[PDB]
């Protein structure tokens, strides 16, 4: 049950879980769960020093820490055990030169649609990708799409969600442009005829969860994330190189974090604007943001000033 | 009496009750209440049209030097129908004698500074305006000093709160330290402490 | 005009006080600094306490004393409530009140010397500094921090010993004095390093208020250490130093006389203690003893009462202030009638003795003025007044 | 009274410039003083191996809360508040309850070792001699939500010793 | 002297946030803890505002 | 509710109780009308209390005291 | 009154006192935009200007809007210079704060009567 | 000639306690290498040296050696391994 | 890998060898920190050396009493430094802000601004047990790079 | 030995004043118990309240306030100077 | 002497009539008040009581003792600034009666 303002040091009542949370995507959600106050609980996999930047977003007894691997059952059992609701966004891009990477999307989602499930959760929520479709495209970007429905036969109200692709701080893909100082600066591939997707704004993202988490009745009806507007250009490209005027890896370095020339460079060539009969973000209001206003944040090259 | 309590004198108590006499007697144009204390002390009670003159006059004599100002302060007192209380003490050098000046005001009237009578008073008088907003007259830099820049309380009255409302805190949302309202974990509990049976009797009230 | 900060640096001394410097070209001839880094809310909070209860907060406005702040505000209550203090109290209290100066002026020519950039004379002398706290931490309750002087004096008697031990300590500490003569005064470089910096002599040297050091060594004799008695204090012999110009080098050679003479008032001290008791006797103010508390009837109930609330202080305003060893030490204290005291607005060195950098800076380098600041010993958290 | 310090005339003749001209040309200060009592440098260095060595202290040193009881275990406290109402960072919190043998007892009993600002009090405080300063400066843990002392710590860390506690006691109590 | 005597009700504002048409003081007498019988604790008005929520950390 | 804040922090808690732990004592005996409890030894303990012990042989463990007396 | 006044007298040395700094906001509000590294839009700057003025319009005493004035002057000496770092010029927008529910049937869902 | 004379008291000082094993290894730790003269009866192995009156702050030095509750050999000890005993004499209290 | 992970016993090792500390100069507790310094309990040598440029740091340390118009200065200083941090905090009035805590201009805790590792409690922690939170902070790490990139 | 004469010819020669207080002659520790007196007036048949009376003085007496050939007193007589300290005031 | 102890001042230069000036030229300013404040009254009272002793008697270091001030360089400032004082007590007006008496209950400190 709830008890007086939300600023701090409050209850809420609610008590959520979130997985994976190291990422660019899975922090910032949390930041805003530890704002109104809750008894948030965040297993992390292998990394002690790398949830130290975390901790000043929950007061005091708030969050708590926890270890697991995935694979196996109980460390994703024990720690689910006493909550509400819980939410899961883990994943990655290419395949580890020890794992599967197949069945991480299938497995894995599913190994907490195990009793995790059966204890007494409600409004589990997963995430899905607007372009990952059942079609032969791609290795990564299929086989995601397997998890959306294989796995659907767990859990048979959830409202997953659908995100388009977001641009933020510190994500892959518009950091992807203006990481590429080379002897030539290339578009995909050459030609502006899918350029663009839908660019969500992060802020929206973490918005579209915390009105879900006790919206109600939004079970089953999965939702999907509108971006700005409204399609977008070629000129993304230009756009970059016009306004910039042209945590656990090793010691060292690590030696294979890519740029990795294989199905990842198609992964964000295949935009697909897909059914707008989801309700889906604009109905989990109010979510609306422009593009060039938050462009003057992300980037950052040698002028600084001009 | 006994030991154990303090031996007072009357040679002072004379001298101070002499010298402060014909004070009051020489400028009857500002001094309103002169009082002498029962351990050497002297308040000489001055509206404060008389602010710039009568420092003027303990500036300079030769039977008063009074150039050491020590002690510039400020009190409020609620339910007084004039409120706060400037009040000033000023040290003779080569006669070893305190003595105070209590001048009262009110909030709006604003009062002439001591800047060119004395310039100790540099820092002292800032900080009356920025804990109580006491506008000072004709000070050539009237700034902040002591507080944070974004406070709109002057907090050394009796109104503002033992907390602020500006509890503050950082967030990784984007770069910034915001405020917020003021959230404590414990409700410093106020206890209940005047116990009755008035151990005094002399400065017993009028009993109307 | 270039428009530097040179101040937030953490470059030693003390990283605070950050100002501006609007300097044309070289010289400076204009400084605005600014305070504020530490507020921390004092003399508001005071206003909920209790007399017993607020007094360690006197003795966390220094760094550095522990024996003369808390001096400075039992003798400010114990004017209000008409007692005199017992005879063998009142030479703790100078002992003490002796043995804090030769903390300060230890550490106002060290950390002075290490602005500077001396490293040598701030190992040589805090290694000696040590054989000091062990005396704190036998007495009273802790490595600095002492609530220690109550406003019923002395708060227990210091046991067997510390008569054979400061005698043992005092017999052998000029040898130290002397070292750093032949650190400092003989030197050519630090004496070029210092000299005519900071004239400032003049009447206007009094119209800024200033307390003493950058007093009387500069000039004008004063001070609060024999025309103004605190307790047996005037029944000892010494003499007050005074340097000849109004510069830093005849405000420094002020602090190498000024402990040779706390090493003769502690030697004369320790020849006229008298044995006697501690506290004041009529216990409406002190608490009984352990052993009393738990025997009679009347013992208890001047107990029990005597920590729930605090004392009974008549009304009337007063004011004192005491010879700190940067200062004076001015508090008003406002009584209101009740164990909780109205206003306490203190006044400490500082606001006179920083104010003043205006008038002492100008003319002068920029390299000149982290060797100003270290001449007037200026404590921050102090400036809290 | 007074003293003249730096006030003193240079000579001026013939001779006793010759012992300031050698000082400056040829250095016969800054050497014979500062190159002799930097050197100097023979002297034992007297430092503290600090985790085998350890310096000294006094019988009546302040540090680690602890709670003490009588022969065979009493709970010598008696909750009667003092310490709380002494506290000047109200660090104390006592919730108390009539216990079903008849005497009160304590039901929640709490040190804010963030906010215990060490007065002291609490140890000259009270009547039965309950609450004592244990001498340890073991501490150093790793959150804060650690070192906030419910009960079950402090019997504990009152019966992790109690013969280092009730020495110093013992040797202390005939002072105060 | 610059007088220039005029009328007006002094309301004073900007301080605080916004409490004050939230709120509503209270004025009276405290009148005798009745476990005792010392009657020095009236002849002085008090006040104090409204009580909120107190909720359990 | 409370019982995820300890998983794999093995809840250090008290061992003995002193609930119940006057009742193992032996329940001391005089055979007379008023007795000094001065308990623990003397300056230090409880302090100093008188009580009448004539009524179903005890004393009610004098709340200071705390061990069992009687006659 | 027997009170002298600070510096206006009667409502007219009072209001153009307050259009007069409002063209020093005017001004500063595009100046100070790329000097402190910020990234909003400019325009928002200026009505956030004239939201501070307009909303205190409800005097009708001397005196008072002359200690504004007092207060409104001395914002600008840490304006013009750098005496705000990067911080509180970003105090003056509850950007990151929940927002106020404000609706009698939305109040009644979450809270006792705040 | 000072290099003999003294040198004579270092030579049973530094080699006739142990020998090589029970110097290397005391060794690499620290250089507390000095041995003391009077040794200690308490508790484990720890047996606290109390050293010829030399000394003060550095006269009743401990060694720490194995294992006290489960830890590791010889490269781990925050020196809180002591028994609530010794805290009466180790600090210098009596 | 009994090779690789080999490797991190000299690495993780080195780090907890050599520590740069800056010292936050705001209170009583910086002076005590001053006879840690002073050679009695001699600082310097035990692995750590004294006080370094702001650039060059590994730990830094929060000393006293923070005060609102000190809450923008400390983050900054706190983004300048390199990535293998760590915080520690002495003296009581850094892990709540000790008494002063009730008063309207005091940053509570020293908490809510930066992640801090080790607290150690008290006004003035007597330069005794200070020593002990540093050997604390060594015992510490006890953390691997390899098997972080080798399992994941 | 010839060491220490090395640093008998530099900055004089003290042999005795050590840094250290960890040699001999340091006092180590003081035996008997303590008992204190209680002397200032503790006692009973004379020592007695009302005659005590350490608290309970009197208002500051008002001087002549609102509502003749005078010497023109000072305040205090003037501070006479001071003496010169015959030890070595150069 | 050369140095004057107070540092800041000189010797500068002679006594004797520079006094003698400063104090017959207050006292032809004096006249020119209005005889009704007591002001006249004593501060003509000690410039004659002065001046009597001041003129004109060796030597220097005589006329320190029944003149207390500091050196007697120093004692040209105890009067140099009354010149200053007694010029501006023209400018404003003392003599006359109490202005603005407090409202009949403000100087009573038990709140
Ligand atoms: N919305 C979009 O536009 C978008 C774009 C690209 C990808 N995604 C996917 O949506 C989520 C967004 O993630 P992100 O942007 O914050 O980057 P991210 O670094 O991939 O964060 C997701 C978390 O999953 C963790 N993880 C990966 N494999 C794991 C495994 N076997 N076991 C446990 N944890 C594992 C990752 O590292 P740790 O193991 O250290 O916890 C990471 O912390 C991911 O699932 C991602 O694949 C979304
Ligand atoms: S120490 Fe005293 S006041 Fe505190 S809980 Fe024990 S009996 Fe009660
Ligand atoms: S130890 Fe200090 S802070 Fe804690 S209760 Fe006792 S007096 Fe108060
Ligand atoms: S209370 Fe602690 S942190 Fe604050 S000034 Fe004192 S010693 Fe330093
Ligand atoms: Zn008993």
């Amino acid at each position: 049950i709830p008890h007086g303002k939300g600023g701090r040091s409050s209850v809420s009542g609610i008590v959520a879980t979130v997985f994976g949370a190291t990422g660019f995507l899975g922090r910032y959600v949390v930041n805003h769960l530890g704002r109104m106050g809750s008894q948030v609980i965040v297993p992390h996999r292998c990394e002690p020093y790398d949830t130290m930047h975390l901790r000043p977003m929950g007061d005091l007894g708030q969050i708590i820490f926890m270890d697991w691997n995935g694979r196996d059952k109980d460390s994703i059992r024990r720690a689910v055990e006493h909550s509400s609701v819980v939410i899961n966004l883990v994943g990655r891009e290419w395949e580890t030169q020890n794992f599967d990477f197949e069945d991480v999307f299938v497995k894995i989602p599913q190994a907490i649609a195990q009793v995790s499930k059966e204890a007494g959760v409600e409004k589990f929520i997963h995430i899905s990708h607007l372009n990952a479709d059942i079609k032969s495209s791609s290795k990564y970007l299929r086989s995601k799409a397997v998890g959306e429905k294989e796995v659907r036969e767990t859990f048979p109200e959830a409202t997953i969600i659908k995100p388009a692709e977001i641009f933020g701080r510190e994500d892959r893909f518009l950091n992807y442009f203006a990481n590429i100082r080379w002897f030539g600066g290339v578009p995909l591939i050459s030609l502006g005829k899918k350029t663009v997707k839908q660019p969500v704004y992060i802020v929206d993202v973490t918005k579209g969860i915390i009105n879900a988490i006790k919206d109600p009745d939004a079970r089953g009806k999965t939702f999907a994330f509108v971006g700005p507007s409204r399609y977008l250009l070629f000129d993304l490209v230009q756009y970059v190189f016009a306004v910039a005027h042209r945590i656990g890896r090793l010691f060292e370095i690590s030696p294979f974090e890519p740029w990795t020339t294989r199905d990842k460079v198609e992964r964000i060539h295949t935009t697909d604007k897909i059914l707008p009969h989801l309700p889906g973000l604009e109905d989990l209001g109010v979510e609306a943001t422009p593009l060039e206003l938050k462009a003057i944040e992300v980037l950052r090259r040698h002028r600084t000033y001009r | 009496t006994r030991p154990t309590v303090r031996p007072r004198n009357d040679v002072a108590h004379k001298q101070l009750s002499a010298f402060g006499e014909y004070v009051a007697e020489i400028l009857p144009k500002y001094v309103q209440q002169v009082q002498v204390s029962c351990f050497n002390e002297l308040e000489i009670c001055i509206h404060p049209d008389g602010v710039i003159p009568v420092l003027t006059f303990l500036r300079d004599h030769s039977n008063a030097q009074f150039k050491s100002l020590a002690d510039l302060t400020a009190v409020d007192i609620p339910t007084r129908q004039n409120r706060f209380e400037i009040v000033y003490n000023l040290l003779s050098l080569r006669f070893n004698s305190r003595i105070r000046v209590k001048t009262y005001t009110d909030e709006l009237t604003p009062i002439e500074s001591s800047v060119p009578v004395y310039k100790a008073a540099n820092w002292y008088e800032r900080e009356i305006w920025d804990m109580f907003g006491v506008f000072f007259a004709n000070h050539p830099d009237l700034r902040r000093i002591l507080t944070d820049y974004g406070f709109e309380g002057h907090p050394f009255r009796k109104d503002f709160p033992l907390s602020g409302y500006v509890e503050l805190r950082y967030d990784d949302e984007v770069k910034r330290v915001v405020a917020e309202p003021v959230e404590l974990a414990q409700e410093f509990r106020k206890f209940d402490l005047n116990s009755p049976w008035e151990a005094f009797p002399a400065y017993r009230q009028p009993p109307e | 005009n270039l428009t530097l900060n040179f101040g937030p640096q953490h470059p030693a001394a003390h990283g605070v006080l950050r100002l501006v410097m609007e300097l044309s070209g070289e010289m400076v001839r204009k400084c605005d600094p600014h305070i504020g880094l530490l507020h921390r809310g004092t003399e508001k909070l005071i206003e909920y306490k209790t007399y017993l209860q607020a007094l360690p907060y006197f003795d966390r406005l220094d760094y550095v004393s522990m024996m003369c702040n808390e001096q400075a505000y039992s003798l400010a209550v114990e004017k209000l409530l008409n007692i005199q203090p017992p005879p063998r109290a009142q030479w703790i209290r100078v002992l003490f009140g002796e043995i804090t100066r030769l903390l300060n002026h230890i550490m106002a020519v060290t950390t002075h010397a290490l602005d500077i950039g001396a490293m040598t004379p701030f190992f040589w002398m805090f290694e000696e500094r040590e054989k000091m706290f062990e005396f704190y931490e036998r007495v009273s309750g802790a490595r600095m921090h002492a609530a220690y002087v109550r406003p019923g004096g002395v708060h227990q008697d210091l046991p067997l010993g510390l008569m054979d031990d400061i005698y043992e300590f005092s017999k052998n500490f000029s040898l130290r004095i002397d070292e750093l003569e032949e650190m400092l005064t003989n030197n050519r470089i630090w004496r070029n390093r210092t000299v005519d910096i900071g004239i400032v002599t003049a009447e206007d040297a009094l119209n800024y208020g200033f307390s003493g050091v950058m007093l009387r060594g500069s000039g004008i004799q004063w001070d609060l250490r024999k025309t103004q008695p605190y307790d047996v204090y005037d029944q000892v012999e010494f003499d007050v130093p005074i340097g000849s110009r109004g510069d830093c080098y005849d405000r420094y050679l002020c602090r190498v006389e000024e402990m040779r003479q706390s090493i003769r008032i502690i030697s004369q001290c320790l020849n006229k203690m008298p044995p006697g008791e501690i506290k004041v006797d009529d216990a409406k103010v002190s608490p009984p003893k352990r052993a009393e508390m738990k025997t009679s009837m009347e013992s208890l109930i001047h107990h029990f009462k005597l920590y729930t609330e605090g004392y009974q202080v008549p009304p009337g305003a007063t004011y004192t202030a005491i010879e700190a060893p940067k200062g004076e030490f001015g508090v008003y204290l406002v009584s209101d009638g009740s164990s909780r005291p109205y206003r306490c607005k203190i006044k400490a060195p500082g606001f006179a003795h920083l104010a003043g950098l205006d008038k002492m800076s100008k003319g002068h380098m920029l390299a000149d003025v982290v060797a100003i600041i270290g001449t007037q010993d200026i404590v921050f958290g102090e400036v809290d007044r | 009274t007074y003293k003249y310090v730096n006030l003193r005339e240079p000579s001026m003749d013939m001779k006793s410039v010759t012992d300031r001209a050698a000082q400056t040309l040829l250095w016969t200060e800054l050497i014979r003083g500062l190159g002799m009592t930097l050197s100097y440098l023979f002297r034992e260095p007297a430092t503290i191996n600090y985790p085998f060595e350890k310096g000294p202290l006094s019988p009546r040193f302040r540090g680690e809360h602890a709670l003490r009881r009588y022969p065979s275990g009493e709970e010598r406290c008696i909750a009667c508040k003092l310490c709380e109402a002494v506290c000047p960072a109200q660090a104390i919190t006592i919730e108390a309850e009539p216990r079903a043998d008849g005497s009160r007892r304590t039901t929640r009993y709490d040190i804010d070792m963030t906010k215990c600002i060490y007065c002291g009090f609490c140890q000259e405080a009270c009547p039965v001699d309950a609450i004592v300063e244990g001498p340890n400066f073991e501490f150093s843990t790793e959150t804060h939500e650690e070192l906030l002392y419910n009960k079950e710590k402090l019997l504990n860390n009152g019966d992790k010793w109690e013969a280092e506690i009730a020495a110093n006691i013992q040797a202390d109590y005939l002072y105060r | 002297i610059t007088v220039d005597e005029k009328l007006d009700i002094t309301t004073i504002t900007g301080v605080p946030e916004e409490h004050i048409k939230t709120r509503k003081a209270r004025i009276f007498v405290p009148a005798r803890n009745n476990m005792q019988s010392g009657v020095n604790n009236t002849k002085k008005w008090k006040m104090e505002f409204d009580t909120r929520e107190r909720w359990e950390n | 509710y409370r019982k995820v804040r300890f998983v794999g922090r093995q809840k250090e808690v008290n061992e003995n109780f002193a609930i119940d732990l006057i009742a193992e004592q032996p329940v001391s005996q005089v055979g007379s009308r008023v007795i000094s409890c001065d308990g623990g030894g003397g300056a230090l303990g409880h302090p100093r209390v008188y009580i009448n012990l004539d009524k179903e042989t005890k004393t009610g463990t004098c709340g200071y005291c705390g061990l069992q007396f009687r006659q | 009154t027997s009170v002298k006044p600070i510096f206006s007298r009667d409502m007219n040395e009072a209001k153009r006192r307050v259009r007069e700094l409002y063209r020093a906001w005017y001004r500063e509000v595009p100046n100070t935009v790329h000097l402190f590294q910020l990234d909003i839009s400019v325009k928002q700057g200026r009505d956030k200007v004239r939201e501070m003025f307009k909303k205190n319009a409800h005097i009708t005493d001397p005196r008072v809007v002359d200690l504004l004035v007092i207060k409104g002057k001395m914002e600008l000496e840490e304006t013009i210079k750098v005496w705000k770092q990067r911080t509180h010029v970003m105090r003056f927008f509850h950007e990151t704060e929940a927002p106020r529910p404000k609706d009698f049937l939305s109040k009644f869902y979450v809270g006792h009567d705040p | 000639m000072e290099l003999l004379q003294v040198l004579k008291r270092g030579l049973q000082q530094v080699s006739g306690h142990g020998g090589l094993r029970g110097y290397l290894r005391v060794l690499f730790r620290a250089n507390d290498v000095r041995v003391g003269t009077l040794v200690g009866e308490d508790k484990y192995g720890n047996k606290y040296y109390e050293d010829n009156k030399q000394f003060f702050g550095r006269h009743r030095w401990v060694i720490y050696t194995t294992e006290m509750n489960g830890k590791n050999t010889f490269w781990d000890v925050d020196g809180s391994m002591v028994p609530p005993e010794w805290h009466r004499w180790l600090h210098c209290m009596t | 890998e009994y090779v690789v992970a080999k490797l991190d016993d000299l690495i993780n090792w080195a780090r907890r060898s050599s520590l740069w500390p800056m010292t936050f100069g705001l209170a009583c507790c910086a002076v005590e920190m001053m006879h840690m310094a002073a050679p009695r309990y001699d600082m310097d040598r035990f692995g750590v050396v004294f006080r370094a440029s702001p650039r060059q740091s590994d730990v830094m340390i929060v000393a006293g009493t923070l005060t609102n118009k000190m809450a923008p200065a400390l983050r900054k200083v706190y983004d300048q430094m390199p990535e293998p941090r760590y915080v520690v905090s002495m003296g009581s009035c850094a892990n709540g802000g000790g008494y002063y805590h009730y008063s309207y201009s005091v940053v509570r805790g020293c908490d809510r601004i930066v992640p801090v590792d080790i607290y150690v409690p008290g006004c003035p922690p007597t330069a005794e047990a200070l020593l002990y939170g540093i050997l604390q902070l060594q015992k510490k790490i006890k953390r691997e790079k390899r098997l972080r990139i080798w399992y994941r | 030995r010839f060491i220490q004469w090395l640093r008998n010819w530099a900055s004089g020669r003290d042999l005795q004043a050590k840094l250290q207080l960890r040699y001999q002659e340091i006092s180590k520790r003081t035996q008997p118990p303590p008992k204190l007196p209680v002397g200032p007036s503790h006692k009973l048949s004379n020592n007695y309240y009302c005659t005590r009376d350490g608290r309970r003085e009197a208002m500051p007496p008002s001087i002549v306030m609102s509502s003749s050939e005078k010497k023109a007193v000072s305040p205090a007589p003037p501070i006479k100077r001071w003496e010169l300290s015959q030890d070595e005031p150069y | 002497k050369k140095t004057t102890g107070l540092v800041g001042l000189a010797v500068c230069e002679t006594p004797h009539e520079r006094l003698k000036i400063l104090y017959t030229k207050i006292l032809d300013v004096l006249g020119h008040i209005p005889k009704n404040a007591a002001y006249r009254k004593y501060t003509e009272q000690i410039t004659n009581e002065k001046l009597s002793m001041v003129k004109a008697e060796p030597d220097v270091k005589k006329l320190e003792e029944r003149l207390q001030g500091g050196q007697i360089e120093e004692v040209i400032l105890q009067a140099e600034n009354e010149l200053s004082l007694a010029r501006k007590m023209i400018q404003w007006k003392p003599w006359e009666p109490l202005v603005e008496e407090p409202p009949a209950s403000q100087w009573k400190w038990p709140i």
